[PDB]
């Protein structure tokens, strides 16, 4: 998968209280992958070591590849407004040279 | 006397419009300008054909040819000579009437010289000051530097003749010497290098063919129109050449033989063509290809 790139979107140090260890820490990583040609996916990997959470999330996301339709290879086909849970996103189709003017995660 | 045909004569504009041609893709080629998100409409085949018709109507207004005029005559009129004011001023005064509702060619622009002579402003002074007080988008107060022969040659190498002419129309007046100089230089470079296709489906094709007809050098345009299978256009060009030169040997020969269609082009080759041998060769080869294939 040399044509695919992986980017990190969040690294969290959550805690699970245990009788043996008290507060126990794991690394929860959210990553996204894409080949820059319409195919992309995301996954979450959890482990006790950060390096392991990177491997788990990176190889899991390659199994959930969406294909996204791009108008003329540079933009969305039409405006998109949606609510996912309590997060609202309002995307707009723009002409060439407009660039990405979006949340930093959306730019990634 | 039979009137000499004009550029705006309904007959000349018909022939010049035809040979120019139309191509909605070239006429409406995308402009490199600030962009907006495109709009979309769902249309039936009837609606789509209506929209294509409106596009062709706009392409006609877009292809309206710019005026072809004779060079203006220098303005040299002295309104007064008040010698009492000789030596009392060091610099000329230029007075411009800026009443809004006067045509620019009917405005009074006078100059009070240091000698005391009150004279009318020259053509160069008239155009410069009217740009300062009635600024026109595209025009600059001082003549741009792109119109220098070295700079113009640069534009020709890049095949930017339609821009050299679009710039010459924004800056200079149609009857000015600079306007005629730049246009006649662009038309001449197209001839030598056979780049007639650059100005097709543009408003500048009529003036170029007009210039060649008046200068009796339509040979290249005929050879080029024939090689592109536009032989109906070539015939119309020979008709325009037989219209602006009625007493020419070629025009008199076509009357004797009542030539029409491809015959008109053959008559031109024998009688008045600078390079008749090539016109027949290209015309003959076209007939062979048309006959052989179909």
């Amino acid at each position: 998968y040399e044509d695919f790139d992986t980017r990190i979107l969040e690294v969290r140090n959550v805690f699970n209280m245990t009788a043996k260890e008290g507060r126990k820490k794991s690394v929860r990583v959210l990553v996204a992958v894409g080949n820059g040609n319409g195919a992309a996916g995301f996954a979450i990997g959890k482990a006790a070591d950060r390096g392991d959470a990177f491997r788990k999330a990176k190889n899991r996301a390659i199994h959930y590849l969406h294909y996204i339709e791009r108008y003329e290879g540079h933009t969305i086909f039409h405006d998109i407004s949606l609510r996912f849970k309590r997060t609202q996103i309002r995307m707009k189709k723009q002409p060439r040279g407009y660039g990405l003017r979006c949340h930093r995660a959306i730019i990634t | 006397e039979v009137k000499k045909p004009a550029f705006m004569d309904e007959e000349v504009q018909r022939i010049l419009t035809k040979i120019t041609g139309l191509d909605l893709q070239k006429t409406f080629r995308p402009a490199i300008q600030p962009l907006k998100p495109p709009t979309y409409k769902l249309m039936t085949q009837a609606q789509l054909e209506e929209a294509t018709r409106l596009a062709v109507e706009a392409a006609k207004v877009r292809l309206k040819m710019p005026p072809v005029l004779e060079e203006r005559k220098p303005i040299n009129d002295v309104l007064a000579e008040d010698k009492i004011l000789e030596g009392t001023e060091t610099n000329k005064y230029v007075f411009t009437d800026i009443s809004y509702n006067i045509p620019h060619r009917e405005r009074f622009i006078v100059v009070r010289e240091p000698s005391g002579t009150l004279r009318k402003a020259s053509w160069e002074e008239r155009d410069r000051v009217i740009q300062i007080y009635f600024p026109k988008e595209g025009r600059r107060v001082l003549p741009p530097v792109i119109f220098k022969d070295e700079n113009l040659k640069t534009m020709y190498s890049q095949d930017r003749h339609a821009d050299v002419l679009n710039l010459c129309v924004a800056q200079f007046e149609p009857d000015s010497a600079e306007y005629i100089k730049v246009h006649h230089q662009t038309y001449e470079d197209i001839d030598r290098h056979g780049k007639y296709e650059l100005l097709r489906s543009t408003r500048h094709f009529g003036g170029m063919a007009w210039y060649f007809v008046n200068k009796k050098k339509i040979d290249g345009l005929l050879i080029d129109q024939i090689q592109r299978d536009l032989v109906d256009d070539a015939t119309s060009l020979v008709q325009l050449y037989h219209m602006l030169h009625p007493d020419g040997q070629s025009a008199q020969e076509a009357k004797e033989q009542a030539a029409e269609g491809v015959d008109l082009i053959k008559v031109f080759a024998k009688t008045e063509a600078q390079r008749g041998a090539y016109i027949e060769l290209a015309l003959q080869t076209y007939q062979e290809i048309v006959t052989s294939h179909s």
